[PDB]
């Protein structure tokens, strides 16, 4: 799927993202980002010799910060995409009544089925 | 306690046995000493729990529920409505199980008191037992394990309409 109002530049987040709420902190997924980070840093420990849980703590504060960045950065543009798909998909059911009919909601006094009893 | 009327029971028949002749009866005897050995005490130890019992109050109550209307009157999918439907029929489902149990406890009871003559007053009880066991072999029966509520309006339709038939076959 593609433009979509095709003046689109490159683009990571247009100034209509700005108009959805944007994710909190402490929500669940960038938390695990951290501890992506964290078990990152704790191999990274690992893989040189050097001891694991010391001597790296910079290190550590640094991986945790980077991804939780960048995660940020993903999670508003995950936000911004599901928005737009949402909206186009509303504004083509608002422009096209023809094809998408209201359907006949008959009841269970009228709606035969068939039954097949398990003897 | 229980209602006398759902767990019924015929009025007692008891005979004064006459002597005939005196060894005499080592039961009345042993049925004395029962009185005095086991009677008494188990009467003062369950006078003194009830005190304590009822030196304070509990109750607990019935749980009760309303009628939340049909699955007739359910629409497509609206699974806010069926959810109250099959509900309300699930637990129409237990208790109706449990009419069923009532019935046959009272079925056998009615085997042991009337001793070895079955067919004295116990055709009525007999009577009803195939009568609501015939209801419950037409409804809920031949159905399965994934019992809905829905294949039960299936199996209702189905039944009426082929008495439909066979009604205007006899017509």
């Amino acid at each position: 799927m593609t433009g979509r109002q095709a003046r689109a530049p490159l683009q990571f987040l247009p100034d209509e993202a700005r108009s959805l709420p944007p994710p909190k902190l402490t929500d669940p997924r960038l938390a695990y980002i951290g501890f992506l980070g964290y078990c990152s840093g704790l191999i990274d420990n690992a893989i040189r010799r050097r001891p694991v849980l010391s001597a790296g703590l910079h290190r550590q504060f640094l991986y945790i910060t980077s991804f939780v960045f960048v995660g940020y950065y993903l999670l508003k543009r995950q936000d911004y995409m599901y928005a737009v798909r949402d909206h186009d998909m509303f504004s083509y059911i608002k422009s096209h009544p023809e094809d998408f009919p209201e359907k006949d909601k008959k009841t269970y006094r009228e709606v035969f089925e068939e039954f097949h009893p398990v003897r | 306690s229980w209602d006398k009327d759902v767990y019924p029971e015929p009025p007692r028949r008891t005979p004064a046995p006459s002597p005939q002749t005196s060894l005499p009866n080592p039961i009345t005897y042993l049925t004395k000493a029962f009185d005095l050995l086991v009677d008494r005490p188990v009467t003062l130890v369950r006078e003194f729990i009830e005190r304590q019992h009822a030196k304070n109050k509990y109750y607990y109550y019935h749980r009760e529920f309303r009628r939340v209307p049909d699955i007739t009157e359910c629409h497509e999918k609206d699974v806010l409505c069926m959810f109250e439907a099959e509900m309300q029929w699930k637990r129409d489902y237990k208790v109706d199980q449990e009419i069923v149990n009532i019935i046959q406890e009272r079925l056998k009871a009615c085997q042991q008191r009337e001793g070895e003559s079955h067919r004295q007053n116990c055709a009525k009880e007999l009577q009803q037992f195939t009568q609501v066991v015939k209801a419950y072999q037409d409804r809920y029966h031949d159905l399965g394990a994934h019992y809905s509520a829905r294949k039960c309006l299936a199996k209702q339709k189905q039944r009426m309409l082929a008495e439909r038939k066979a009604t205007k076959e006899a017509a």
